């Protein structure tokens, strides 16, 4: 405005969401559904 | 030495232009404008006057030093002199000095030289039919001023600054108070200067004294003659009283009235953010939800800069506590961005079910919230992440063992495993029957109660807010 | 602000702290100790077994609680944690049901510690609920059990006579 | 005089606003008005 | 003086009131 | 293939034949949002032509 | 909904048209 | 006159993300570099990858040899149009002019393209002009100015009717769809498959074979998905040239979930090394796993977690937290006893899906106008 408080200091989102879900489990992924496998 | 003797020259000419006409136009214009219409207020040079205060504070403000246009804090608090029709010859005496500057070096006084300046419009005897023009005219050079920051010595010339200030400020109170209209236009004013109080109060010390003038005012404004006005200064209380325990919480409910008209538009809003945290406090999320998104989505256009980022920061606070958040990087700015990035890590481990994950964020990131004091909603969101497990586990699964789900949860013994469900029970968070034998725990999906009352209650929302728009639109559409 | 520093500044906020626990007061809580966020959390181990207390407060405890009530420093809080006590016992009573189908006897006599008290034989009394044979029982059933057929009904008319107001306000 | 130049203060504050809700009321009347010219014509 | 116009600025005050009544009533039976 | 609606068990051999026909209800208000949305979008030009 | 559906285009038609006939038609005679 | 710098966006993307890649990812594209002068395109690159050593006098000739180039055309035109006629001037310009801007950045080409925009007559320079914004919009991944032009192409296109232009504008559109994520459109305009063959601007046809078959295993009906590869003749010797690609096919067909894992597998690395999959690969993982726990869950009401090991070989708590996660999402709704190793199959999800997708995208909408609300007035 500038006046007052602030001077004193589809989309891909949506999926983005799931994606930050994806992030912080089970990676991607490749390897270890690839590693999973041979363990039995 | 050439190049830069020669590129000197230049500069000090341009607010020598337009400063020197810019108040002229808008002071000599809201002159014009004080002496009648005065509707209602409007004076819509006011709002220009907030334009031209912003205009400086980018570009140039006043100085500085410079070696030029320093000149210019003398020169518009002289010479009033006296009444309208004198004031022509002196309306010449301004131009005169631009021959002055032309031909000869421009003199420069400042600092200690303020003080007989700033007592000259109490030397000329005097303006003497605006106040809010001589308050513009000591403020315009006092304002952007304490952007130096240089704290010794001039910080007092801003004591004796609010000193003069208050002089006016009799001269406020006394004079008028019949259609008085300079106070309407003077808010704005005592708006500004009281923010530029506590911004200098914080660079000393806090203003225990200040607050007891203050509120003074404050309560004094009602009911005699408040025009915006008071919903700034219960923002001037609300915005150190949130920074400075205690009590202040309840403190609004007996201020309220409202207090309507909102204004000034957003400056209203930001208020609904100062009782938000506070509203927070009493740990009640539904009416902060409401308030803290109105707040957001009430503030154009932006820029500048970092408050409007803030505002949003705490604004998912709330709705973290609530249970139901979105993702919160479609509001992702590259400038707010940098700044969340430990707080987005934060939110992130807190929509997870895992416990330990949202443990380990406490004590990397905790240094980060030990400056936003945050630390608030760290011990009661404990509560809200165990909840999120437990809901998750009780619709993905019909039928779940009591000892076996304490492995997932890290909840390490049997016993909490029945104390989560029973206040999930308690508080409505699980419909699940369960039987205490080995023991188990059985869940059963039921529906078909459901569209009858939670579409009826967002109906009710929904319509009442479409016939609003409909009333708001004729408003607008009624005025030709 | 400066003032000699006094050795029961910490526990005399625990005190008051406690007790307005006693009372259950959640807004007062949190804003007692917005004078010094980061300092209760650091240090002053008498605030911290409060909002520990807190913390557990939300799993609840019942049980936790109880493993942190057998050591305490406290001082004075012998007061305070009887009352929290009673507060805590009655509780189980209220949260154990609804909902539970079933609690065996010795189960709940775990819970309630002491060996046969009378505090049960109340609770027999206040409860009203069941008393089985080595065993309890949430009948008859869950309880209630609300439908709520008609009676929600007239609330359902009563709502839309309301919002065709609003519709005629508009017109 | 305090009863007075200063209490005529609040007095004749009750002139400026009853002008004041008079202007907010007229403001609601003018715009309300521009109805009747519309519907005449 | 002053309590002269302090009894002159509730006229209009009546006169805009019975006005409400007027615009409000007029362009209900101009609607039929 | 869609041509025939139920459910059957392995355990112990049962299918089982379910139906809810209608899915036009929905259709209404689906099909609308969907088109509101290039409503809305077609209403930020004139609302960003009548502000700058 | 379709309530809601219109109510955004009658507050469209009526105030963006209105409001551009207000102040652009008043810039012109002032 | 197109794949030759589509592929260096393809190699530009090829360096970009990888960062292990330090040897074959720059070699081809210092192939394409010493070629044609590509001269603003590098300097971009030239910041991520290595600074030399030396390039200077090297590109500093080609760049004053291709101003040579450029001036001896801008010294062709007003010696042209001394003489005059109709577009035989200013069309002699414009193409090497976006040559000359294919050289570098945007510039030459965007004052080219409101140049010719009022010579030509026809639609045939038009789109052409049209496709230019299209491979610089690959280029520059600058979604803006591609669905502009597109729309008041289709309507100068369609007033009227084509065959080349119109399928391949079919074929533009499901590369916008598929840059984006949009799954039914991209199948959709993708049903022109072989009509549109092998074109510059649409790269290797091989290549396309697989882009239009990727897209068919999600948002086509397994009816609808034999129906395509099946009864479609032209798109059932493709897939047969590919005998990988076929696998997924065939074996999503046989139901077999042994593959699914191994096809999958391949799937994913070429996803990951192609472009514009980086956001979306991620989405696809997840959805060919409910795509094929449909078919599964469907069979039988009540199935074992036990009996899923045979199948996947083996997943234990795999799938145990898999499903959980697949049902927090609202994905196909199935009760999954824990501990007692049963599923449960219901859902008949008729019911509440079939109202829930109205409030889902009702309340984005409506919050959507509730901010355009209150913009007017301030």
């Amino acid at each position: 405005m500038s006046e007052k408080k602030q001077p004193v200091d589809e989309d891909n989102w949506d999926d983005d969401n799931v994606e930050d879900d994806f992030s912080n489990q089970l990676r991607a992924e490749l390897e270890k559904h690839g590693y999973k496998m041979e363990t039995s | 030495p050439p190049g830069g003797g020669e590129q000197e020259p230049p500069p000090p000419p341009a607010p020598q232009d337009v400063e020197m006409k810019e108040e002229a136009a808008t002071g000599g214009g809201s002159t014009g404008e004080a002496d009648g219409k005065t509707a209602a207020a409007a004076a819509e040079h006011s709002q220009r006057e907030l334009d031209t205060v912003t205009l400086e504070d980018i570009k140039e403000h006043v100085k500085q030093l410079e070696k030029a246009v320093s000149g210019k804090e003398p020169r518009f608090v002289l010479r009033a002199l006296r009444m309208l029709p004198s004031t022509s010859r002196r309306l010449n005496h301004y131009v005169l000095y631009k021959a002055v500057q032309g031909f000869f070096t421009s003199n420069n006084a400042t600092r200690d030289f303020l003080l007989p300046f700033l007592e000259e419009p109490m030397d000329t005897e005097a303006d003497l039919q605006f106040r809010p023009r001589t308050g513009k005219a000591a403020s315009t050079p006092l304002l952007p001023e304490v952007e130096a920051y240089l704290q010794l010595l001039v910080v007092i010339f801003m004591m004796n600054s609010k000193r003069y200030k208050e002089a006016q400020k009799i001269s406020d109170d006394l004079m008028q108070k019949i259609s008085t209209q300079n106070r309407r236009a003077l808010d704005l004013v005592a708006a500004k200067c009281y923010y530029y109080h506590a911004r200098v109060y914080e660079f000393l010390d806090k203003l225990d004294v200040v607050r007891s003038f203050l509120h003074a005012r404050l309560r004094t404004a009602t009911l005699r003659h408040d025009a915006d006005g008071q919903a700034t200064l219960l923002n001037l209380l609300l915005r150190n009283y949130l920074h400075y325990s205690l009590y202040d919480q309840a403190e609004k409910l007996v201020s309220k009235s409202v207090f309507p008209e909102q204004a000034n538009n957003n400056e209203w809003a930001r208020y609904l953010y100062y009782t938000g945290r506070i509203k927070a406090i009493q740990l009640e999320y539904s009416e902060a939800r409401r308030t803290m998104t109105n707040a957001l989505r009430k503030a154009p256009q932006h820029t500048a800069v970092g408050f409007k980022q803030t505002v949003h920061k705490l604004l998912i606070v709330v709705e973290l506590l609530l249970g139901e958040i979105p993702d919160r990087l479609q509001f992702r700015q590259p400038s707010l961005k940098r700044s969340l990035m430990p707080y987005f890590l934060l939110t992130q481990a807190v929509r997870t079910g895992n416990l330990a994950k949202f443990n380990q964020v406490l004590d990397q990131f905790g240094e980060k919230f030990q400056a936003d004091g945050t630390y608030t909603l760290i011990i009661r969101l404990r509560h809200n992440v165990i909840k999120t497990g437990v809901r998750m586990i009780s619709l993905s699964y019909s039928r779940i063992s009591l000892a076996d789900i304490a492995q997932k949860l890290q909840l390490d013994s049997p016993e909490d495993a029945e104390f989560i469900v029973a206040k999930a029970i308690r508080d409505g968070v699980i419909e699940a029957s369960i039987n205490h034998e080995k023991g188990y725990v059985q869940s059963k999906e039921m529906i078909d109660i459901y569209s009858t009352r939670e579409p009826q209650l967002a109906f009710h929302q929904r319509i009442s807010f479409c016939l609003d728009i409909h009333n708001m639109s004729v408003k607008a559409m009624r005025f030709p | 602000e400066q003032l000699p520093e006094s050795a029961y500044m910490h526990q005399l906020l625990g005190l008051n702290l406690l007790f307005l626990l006693s009372q259950n007061r959640v807004a007062e809580f949190h804003t007692e100790l917005e004078r010094l966020p980061a300092k209760d959390i650091q240090t002053n181990v008498y605030i911290k077994h409060p909002v520990s207390l807190e913390q557990y407060l939300m799993e609840g405890s019942y049980n936790k609680v109880f493993l942190a009530k057998g050591n305490i420093p406290a001082e004075s809080y012998t007061f305070f944690i009887d009352i929290l006590l009673d507060t805590i016992r009655d509780e189980i009573a209220g949260c154990i049901e609804k909902a539970y189908e079933k609690i065996l006897f010795t189960e709940a006599t775990r819970i309630l510690f002491f060996n046969t008290p009378k505090k049960m034989t109340d609770y027999a009394k206040k409860r009203g609920w069941v008393l089985g044979p080595n065993n309890y029982y949430s009948f008859a059933s869950q309880q209630q059990k609300p439908e709520d057929t008609t009676i929600p009904s007239t609330e359902l008319a009563k709502q839309v006579i309301e919002y065709a107001r609003q519709l005629e306000m508009i017109v | 005089l305090e009863e007075g130049k200063a209490g005529s203060g609040l007095r004749q504050y009750y002139l400026s606003k009853i002008e004041e809700l008079q202007l907010i009321v007229n403001d609601k009347s003018q715009n309300l008005r521009r109805l009747q010219a519309q519907r005449n014509e | 003086d002053l309590y002269s116009r302090y009894k002159k600025l509730q006229q209009e005050l009546e006169f805009l009131e019975v006005q409400e009544e007027y615009i409000k009533d007029e362009q209900k039976n101009l609607k039929k | 293939d869609k041509k025939f609606h139920g459910i059957l068990d392995q355990g112990e051999g049962v299918l089982i034949i379910f139906d809810e026909p209608p899915v036009d209800k929905t259709y209404e208000a689906a099909l609308e949002t969907i088109q509101n949305m290039s409503k809305v979008v077609d209403s930020l030009y004139n609302k960003a032509k009548k502000l700058t | 909904y379709l309530a809601s559906l219109i109510r955004s285009v009658v507050a469209l038609h009526n105030l963006i048209n209105n409001k551009i006939a207000n102040r652009d038609a008043e810039k012109k005679e002032g | 006159p197109k794949n030759p710098d589509l592929r260096i966006a393809q190699l530009r993307f090829l360096l970009s993300l990888p960062e292990h890649r330090g040897d074959a990812a720059v070699r081809d594209e210092l192939m394409a570099a010493v070629r044609d002068n590509n001269m603003a395109p590098y300097y971009e690159a030239l910041c991520k990858s290595l600074d030399w050593q030396i390039d200077v006098d090297l590109l500093n000739k080609m760049k004053k040899a291709n101003e040579d180039e450029l001036k001896r055309l801008d010294e062709e035109l007003e010696d042209a149009e001394k003489n005059l006629g109709e577009s035989e001037i200013r069309d002699a310009m414009m193409a090497k002019a976006e040559y000359l801007c294919r050289i570098g950045d945007k510039e030459g080409a965007l004052t080219a393209f409101r140049k010719t925009y009022d010579k030509t007559v026809a639609l045939g320079h038009r789109l052409d002009i049209v496709f230019y914004l299209l491979r610089i919009g690959l280029f520059y991944m600058d979604n803006d100015l591609i669905t502009r032009n597109t729309e008041k192409a289709k309507s100068l296109i369609e007033e009227g009717g084509d065959w080349d232009r119109r399928n391949r504008l079919k074929v533009y559109q499901g590369l916008y769809c598929v840059a984006i994520r949009d799954f039914k459109q991209a199948a959709e305009l993708f049903l022109d498959t072989v009509s549109t063959f092998t074109s510059y601007e649409l790269m290797d046809y091989k290549t396309f074979v697989t882009y239009t078959v990727y897209v068919s295993m999600i948002a086509l009906e397994r009816p609808d998905l034999r129906e395509k590869v099946i009864k479609g003749a032209e798109i059932l010797e493709v897939l047969h040239s590919l005998p990988a690609v076929r696998q997924y096919l065939f074996s999503l067909y046989e139901c077999r979930y042994s593959v699914f894992f191994q096809s999958l597998a391949v799937v994913e690395q070429e996803m990951k090394k192609d472009w514009l999959f980086a956001p979306h690969y991620r989405y696809y993982v997840r959805e060919m796993r409910i795509h094929a726990y449909s078919q599964l869950l469907e069979s039988y009401r009540s199935l074992t977690l036990g009996y899923m090991a045979e199948a996947f070989g083996v997943g234990v708590e795999f799938i145990d937290q898999e499903l959980s996660r697949f049902i927090a999402a609202g994905r196909l709704h199935c009760k999954i006893d824990k501990v007692n190793e049963i599923v449960e199959t219901n859902r008949p999800d008729s019911k509440n899906w079939q109202y829930q997708e109205t409030i889902k995208k009702g309340d984005l909408l409506l919050n959507r106008v509730q901010k355009l609300s209150r913009v007017i007035n301030m």
